[PDB]
């Protein structure tokens, strides 16, 4: 990383001097949480796809500056912030269980909007 | 159709309970709002206004409606307690400037066209 | 060009938004009811009320969704539909800059769960709806009246509520204070009869029955 | 001055006196509030707030539902103040 960047530019979060292992551990944790999620759910498929892709690129390229470039998520700090948010989302809707069919249909004409 | 979602109360008994300590708070409030707001209202004629307003919505029987009146009275209680309300709004319940309105059909006929 | 007055049509954004609409419909089939993208490239998601917290969180948190900005929160009262009130959440993305809209329905009494946690900006917006449409929000941190005057009544934006309200206020020397009086206009609002009896847009014609 | 059942007797009657609606003559020990004493739904609650201020305590709600006759009032204050003379 050479000279560690002083500030990411956003005052809501600081610099992670060792970002690669953070990406690794958070990605592995969320992959575990998706392993919890049943196979048939489309959420597990999509999120496992994007996360295993992200883990592949982060473990492939070890330069942080190129890591942001091919990660298209700005500075690595907001990337691990978004990874924490994704972990949180998967955990929170583990028991929300949205993979089930719709709870019930809307009542009669509840969406037509010429009145 | 008949099945519906509650707000807080399950049955008439528990909403009947909520209006109970709402009247509790109004009772314990009236004297020191008379004192604090420099009301021209008297203590007894303060309490009976609360009683008459509580009796005004005597016809209500749907539970959810009762939760709605109780939470609106709760907002009224907060507005009064921490002096967000003003003396004029407190008087607003007492109809001073409002002239007495006749009730009999004969007076209605004498005044003007109105049912 | 040939169409200098007609607005430009951007079909690429339309197809891409439709793809994301199918995405979000597949991800949360529990609450989503009907997703569609308008002609002017604005997507709307019609969800069941119980999905106010989940769907928003999925839109606030998911890596491939990435929406953290509550542009506004609004209710649109329409007395015709069985649940008259409909609540619109407007979200804007930063990493994937775009505007998404999720719409739910509720009647006067059936409460709709308060977002607040998903978007802490909703709070004041939330209060407005309760103070302006009667839509109570479950476990909202402080659902006190926000906009209207003190000790008010009703919810003015309800289409049944009259334009002029019910009661004005003015000085009274007999009681030496501002007092509230039943409405008595000095000149009544003339309600003009616009909307000519000839059909405007054949495309949006209501089917017969 | 030790707490007594008779003290609570007389204090309950004296503080029931102040309530405007109740007529003292038909007020008795077993005068039922709903029917005999004739108070409405809210007036039963009304003298509930007349109780704990005068004796100097707090009244919960699940009892205030039950506390209707002055006998119930006096013996509930009795076991709450552990009154046994
Ligand atoms: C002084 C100026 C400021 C203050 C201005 C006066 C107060 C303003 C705020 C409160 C106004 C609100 O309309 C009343 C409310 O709080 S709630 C609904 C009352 N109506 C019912 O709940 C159903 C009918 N009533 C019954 O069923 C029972 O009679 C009753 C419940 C009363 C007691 O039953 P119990 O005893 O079993």
């Amino acid at each position: 990383a050479g000279l560690l960047k002083k500030t990411t530019g956003l005052v809501g979060l600081a610099v992670c001097e060792t970002p690669h292992e953070r990406l690794k551990i958070l990605y592995t944790k969320i992959l575990d949480v998706l392993g919890q999620i049943p196979k048939n759910a489309a959420y597990r498929k999509y999120t496992e796809q994007i996360t295993n892709e992200k883990l592949g690129m982060v473990k492939a390229e070890p330069d942080v500056k190129k890591l942001e470039e091919q990660l298209q998520g700005g500075q690595i700090e907001e990337v691990i912030l978004q990874a924490e948010n994704e972990l949180s989302l998967a955990r929170k809707m583990l028991r929300w269980k949205p993979w089930e069919p719709l709870v019930e249909e809307p009542p009669a004409n509840q969406w037509k909007w010429p009145i | 159709g008949t099945s519906v979602k509650p707000i807080f109360s399950r049955d008439m008994n528990e909403a009947k309970r909520r209006v109970r300590e709402l009247y509790r708070a109004w009772y314990r409030e009236v004297p020191n709002t008379v004192h604090l707001f420099q009301l021209d209202i008297s203590v007894k004629q303060g309490r009976d206004k609360v009683r008459e307003m509580f009796m005004k919505n005597a016809h209500v029987t749907d539970p959810r409606v009762v939760d709605l009146l109780v939470i609106k009275g709760k907002m009224e209680l907060e507005e009064t307690i921490n002096v967000w309300k003003q003396r004029t709004h407190i008087m607003r319940f007492f109809h001073e400037t409002e002239a007495p309105r006749p009730t009999d059909f004969l007076s209605k006929f004498y005044v003007g066209h109105d049912p | 060009d040939t169409r200098p007055t007609i607005r430009p049509r951007n079909d690429v954004v339309h197809k891409q938004l439709s793809a994301f609409g199918q995405y979000v419909a597949e991800i949360l089939p529990k609450y989503v009811q009907q997703v569609q993208v308008s002609c002017f490239n604005e997507l709307e998601i019609f969800i069941h009320p119980d999905g106010v917290i989940p769907v928003l969180t999925f839109l606030r948190d998911h890596t491939n969704a990435q929406f953290k900005s509550l542009a506004d929160l609004t209710a649109v009262d329409v007395p015709t539909r069985q649940n008259r009130f409909e609540i619109v959440y407007n979200l804007l993305s930063l990493r994937f800059n775009s505007q998404i809209r999720v719409k739910t329905y509720t009647d006067e009494l059936t409460p709709i769960e308060s977002s607040v946690t998903v978007y802490k900006a909703a709070n004041w917006y939330e209060r407005e709806i309760w103070d302006m449409f009667g839509v109570f929000f479950a476990n909202h941190p402080d659902l006190r009246r926000i906009l209207t005057g003190y000790g008010f009544e009703g919810h003015p934006f309800r289409k049944d509520f009259p334009l002029s309200g019910y009661v004005e206020l003015r000085y009274d020397d007999e009681v030496k204070r501002v007092v509230a009086e039943p409405v008595e206009l000095a000149q009544e609002f003339r309600k003009f009869d616009l909307n000519s009896p000839w059909e405007a847009f054949p495309a949006y014609r209501q089917p017969p029955e | 001055p030790p707490l007594t059942l008779e003290a609570i007797k007389d204090r309950v009657l004296y503080v029931l006196k102040l309530y405007d609606k109740i007529d003292p003559e038909k007020l008795s020990v077993n005068s039922h509030f709903m029917k005999d004493l004739g108070l409405d739904s809210l007036d039963q609650v009304e003298i509930i707030m007349a109780m704990e201020d005068e004796f100097g305590f707090e009244i919960p709600d699940i009892d205030a539902e039950k506390l209707m006759c002055p006998q119930e009032i006096v013996d509930y204050i009795a076991d709450k103040k552990d009154v046994y003379e």
